[PDB]
């Protein structure tokens, strides 16, 4: 086997010295993290079993109803900024899904790096359980599919509770464009 | 027609002009094909130098010459490499100009020695590491064929082939939506920050490692430089 | 990790230049055949995924009843000829499941590089659920496995919906030699 | 008790029998151990030659020789390299008479050059190639050990050891069923044709990439050539 | 690098020439230890497929119930001695559950390369169909995971059907520590 | 306190002390560095040695020295490697001395030579060897980060990293627990023990093989030995 040299921390370690406050969180690795990326992104069944163990844990569902407001969900779904050296204090994170999945059939501008979600709650005959399953993939994707390319977006901090209902009533609720 | 052109210019003159506490031009620094010679150099870089005993590309090789060639103080340069409103960019410009001349040549890194070798394995690793809150690492976005993120094409950047080709062979470029000539550096620096990490240091070892590993996936690339896209 | 030259494309194009007509399809590699050569048909649990979703989708079921005529599914299965530069144009095309599988216990010349399908349908009691699942792996076996080193036949147009009716009736039929 | 010298003994004629717009023959041609020197060649091809600048099979290299040292127009070769009925195959027996001067010795070839090491890794991504209709590679067939596809045992050729050191050390051959001593250059093509893949052009670049790939994999295997399959 | 598998098998049958009576067996590998072993224990999907079959079919299930005594069970979990070159004759082999797995939430000494087996027959009510998929792990862990780096306790003879049944009673049990 | 540096001061004797038919001692062995050079070697194997055409580590290599130097048989040894109440062992003596002379040094092996890329490809291929009766390998204990068994923490030995550098750059130690100074020879017949493996013949090709690709995974460890466990 290929193997990565041990001296990548170093070298990380002493190339990223410019540190915004609390940031070098950002370059240590959680397990997770350091297990994706050691079998860059193809862990073993018992590795996978793990990692989908150990991240399904970490999920908190909400006390009530999982749907929110599609109008919000939306907002979610487009917005792109938020958590970069470059944002100003204050920008609202974006689940930036646009960026990797097809979600409102007229939208033009979407991505290929995820599977289609058009229709994706008219499929499922609007199904509170799959509501409930979507809030679970989106909250952390690793969950259901180890070392899955999308962002775990709850357990990571980047998406509130309200704003992950309200991209599952982007993909959910019968009048959201998504489903028409 | 191609605004890159401003920064070739630039980056000649700056060559041939007598700086720092030497008072002598860059004209002797070795870039890797003889000292002052120019000609394929960038298409040969990142590469292993004797005489510092790493390897290096050409933003580092160019601040290390400036330093003990020129007698030149490198940190403020180090400190606002990327050029802005009202303010040109001497690495920019320089690159710009020894880049072009490798216009036309094939790109082809040789890892020739123990240092190479293992810069390119650091470069790997830090290409699939996934880190931060969205827990990207480049592969998430450059290791397909075929995708994109919104409405941009990603090459493939993962494995040697026509995208790694075609990409590394047109930088340094003019980017229209920035109105500015960058370079590889810059594009690091980009790359990073809308992966959530903070900004690697300028001319850093993860850099360069990193620009090792997509040079080589670039082997055979003809250089067409500078770009515009 | 060793990678593949960026020249092999190069070397095939160049080394490949006496061609029946149309014969460049096959040359070139769809994105499965892509996806399961570079990772020697062990893809990622992301790619796994993507894999047998892009397959499914391309598999046509028959109309009517899946079962066709187990006698004539027996030819499908023993015939190894079909589609090479050396067969005369009207060569009829099997399956050559004997070459990598055991099927009726009788018949003694069989492979190993997949497994032992002896009394495959007696083993299911003969389930027509069952059935239309064999159908969709003879269809295209990667819709079930990823990098399958089964060949996609229905979708690569090597046997017809008929002569896949017939190879499952092989397979299920409780009069097939496979069942007895 | 072995037809497979009726080759050996017509291409020991070829080798020194005048030809070509020169008009000499190949007594002269160096198969990488030096001009005219028999012994040990096959066991070391595919190598770089320097002449060329290529990496070379024993085919290849016979067709260069013949060009260059005499001046025979190789197109009658590559058009009908295998024998058939009523009309024998220079290549088959040149190939045959040179691989039996290796007859006892080891296969051995170093990877000493980059095109070497280039070669040799085409080869290998070939090796693992899924394409065409039946979605076949190489490795579909001979990627693991003790496996049969009818009655047929497979050799692991993706691995160095016993099962490549034995069909390696064991081409060229006669095989029966053919009437005809057979070069690796048809088992390629037979490979191919069971593969649903076009056939490949004679003595090719894919050809003699899957050669190294599989040479190396025999390093060690003790030539006994001709072989009877 | 690359090496003969033939080569390592030489090297460990020259590397182990002094053999206890009986162990000679020891360094041969059956099918699914090679195929572990050449794969790092990560299967394509295919080998995966292959080796749970080839693996279940080796199940053989107690004749009645599968509970035994959760107190013999405890002692089976505990002991991490047998089949060392250095043991006595006589020596009682044991699961040595501990070594891998948290099991008596009391017990401070246990290990973290399995999972967590806290209360593991509460968190399932009990079920006896429960207990007969834990038997079946216990027995072969293989057949549920694919190159698992679980010991094949039933399979290979290091645990018999009355120490497998009371382990699992430690695991079941309502009166097991476990499970309190 | 350390009693390691008994063993040390006892290997020192040992070194310049004639023995074996031929009556002289150990001070000309070349482990690497040249004739008589002990610093830096322990760092530097296991290694090939052209004078043998072998991979060896310290422990094979000393036991070669000392039958064409010395002319000293090394059955005894073999049989007895490893000191007990009452009994000495030179090779136990011999490794602590000459390991501490590369204490501070940094470890590092090269895979200059087929024959090391070899044993380096031996040697992954024993760490992940699914063997016996408990189907252990040494990747089922060594192959994951932070985990432990009972309540004795494990190092991860796959991969390069701290785990690898601060174990190999920590023998040979003294243990505690069985009270004396043990080398890696043993380490390695005590991790085969709990594996339910026979126990392996000392100085065998297995445990060099093994100690090859763990020293490998720790290169950048600084030693410093004996050590305390
Ligand atoms: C913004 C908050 C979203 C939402 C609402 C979803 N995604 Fe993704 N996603 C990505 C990839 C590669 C997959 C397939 C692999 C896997 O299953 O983990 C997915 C999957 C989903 C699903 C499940 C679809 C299904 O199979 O049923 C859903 C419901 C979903 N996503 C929603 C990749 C990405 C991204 C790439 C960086 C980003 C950004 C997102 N996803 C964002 C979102
Ligand atoms: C991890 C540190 C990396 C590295 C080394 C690179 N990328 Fe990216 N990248 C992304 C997008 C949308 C673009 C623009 C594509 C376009 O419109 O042409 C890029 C561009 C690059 C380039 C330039 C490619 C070119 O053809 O000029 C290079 C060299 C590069 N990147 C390297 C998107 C992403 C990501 C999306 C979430 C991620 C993560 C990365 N890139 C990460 C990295
Ligand atoms: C000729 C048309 C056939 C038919 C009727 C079948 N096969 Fe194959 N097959 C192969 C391998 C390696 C597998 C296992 C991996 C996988 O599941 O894809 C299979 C599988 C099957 C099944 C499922 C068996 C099961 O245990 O569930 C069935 C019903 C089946 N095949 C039928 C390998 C090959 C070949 C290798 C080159 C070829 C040719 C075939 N199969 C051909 C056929
Ligand atoms: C992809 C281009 C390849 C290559 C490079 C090779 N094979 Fe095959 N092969 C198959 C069968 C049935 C045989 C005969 C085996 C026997 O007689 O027992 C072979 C033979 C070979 C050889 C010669 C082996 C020998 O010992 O003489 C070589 C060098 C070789 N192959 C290379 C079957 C298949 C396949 C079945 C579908 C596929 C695919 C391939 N081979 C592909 C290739
Ligand atoms: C001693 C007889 C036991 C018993 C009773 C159990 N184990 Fe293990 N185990 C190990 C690992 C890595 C796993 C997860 C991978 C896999 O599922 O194969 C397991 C799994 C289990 C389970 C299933 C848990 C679940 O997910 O529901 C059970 C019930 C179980 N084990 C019981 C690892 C190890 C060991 C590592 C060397 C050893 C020893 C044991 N297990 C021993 C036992
Ligand atoms: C397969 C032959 C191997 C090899 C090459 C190694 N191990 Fe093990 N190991 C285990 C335990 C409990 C220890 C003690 C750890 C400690 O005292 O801190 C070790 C130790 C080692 C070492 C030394 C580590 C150090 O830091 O000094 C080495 C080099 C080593 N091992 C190599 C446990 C196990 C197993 C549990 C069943 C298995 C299997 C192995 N080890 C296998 C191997």
């Amino acid at each position: 086997s290929a193997v990565d040299p041990a001296r990548v921390d170093a070298v990380v370690k002493t190339s990223f010295t410019k540190l915004p406050e609390g940031w070098e969180s950002r370059l240590q690795q959680d397990e997770t993290q350091r297990i994706c990326s050691v079998t860059r992104n193809n862990p073993s069944p018992e590795q996978a079993a793990a990692i989908m163990k150990a991240e399904e844990v970490r999920i908190k569902f909400p006390a009530g109803p999982v749907l929110g407001s599609w109008k919000d969900g939306a907002k979610v779904a487009q917005n792109g900024r938020g958590g970069q050296f470059s944002d100003p204090p204050g920008t609202v994170s974006g689940g930036n899904c646009y960026a990797c999945h097809q979600l409102d059939p007229k939208e033009v501008s979407y991505g290929t790096l995820g599977p289609s979600l058009v229709g994706y709650g008219r499929e499922r005959n609007f199904s509170a359980e799959d509501a409930k399953i979507a809030f679970a993939k989106v909250y952390d994707a690793q969950a259901s599919l180890a070392c899955s390319s999308m962002p775990r977006f709850g357990v990571n901090g980047v998406l509130t509770e309200q704003q992950i209902k309200d991209v599952v009533a982007y993909l959910f609720d019968p009048e959201s464009p998504v489903n028409k | 027609a191609n605004p890159g052109f401003l920064n070739v210019d630039r980056g000649e003159v700056l060559w041939s002009e007598p700086r720092g506490t030497r008072n002598v031009s860059l004209e002797t620094c070795d870039l890797g094909e003889g000292p002052g010679k120019l000609e394929g150099a960038y298409a040969h870089l990142p590469r292993y130098f004797a005489d510092t005993g790493k390897v290096m590309d050409l933003e580092q090789r160019l601040l290390w010459c400036m330093e003990t060639i020129q007698g030149r103080d490198t940190k403020p340069l180090v400190a606002k490499p990327f050029s802005g409103p009202g303010r040109t960019s001497d690495m920019e410009d320089l690159v710009a100009f020894i880049a072009n001349k490798s216009d036309g040549v094939k790109i082809k890194v040789a890892l020739a020695t123990p240092q190479e070798k293992e810069m390119y394995a650091i470069g790997e690793a830090l290409f699939f590491r996934r880190s931060s809150i969205n827990d990207f690492s480049c592969s998430t976005c450059h290791g397909a064929a075929g995708k994109r993120i919104r409405l941009q094409a990603l090459p493939q950047l993962d494995v040697p082939g026509k995208d790694a080709q075609l990409t590394m062979a047109t930088w340094p470029t003019y980017r229209v939506s920035q109105s500015a000539l960058r370079t590889m550096q810059h594009r690091m620096w980009d790359c990073y920050r809308q992966m959530r990490m903070p900004a690697p240091d300028y001319a850093s070892e993860a850099v360069t490692a990193l620009t090792l590993y997509l040079t080589k996936q670039a082997e055979g690339g003809e250089l067409k430089v500078p770009s515009i896209k």
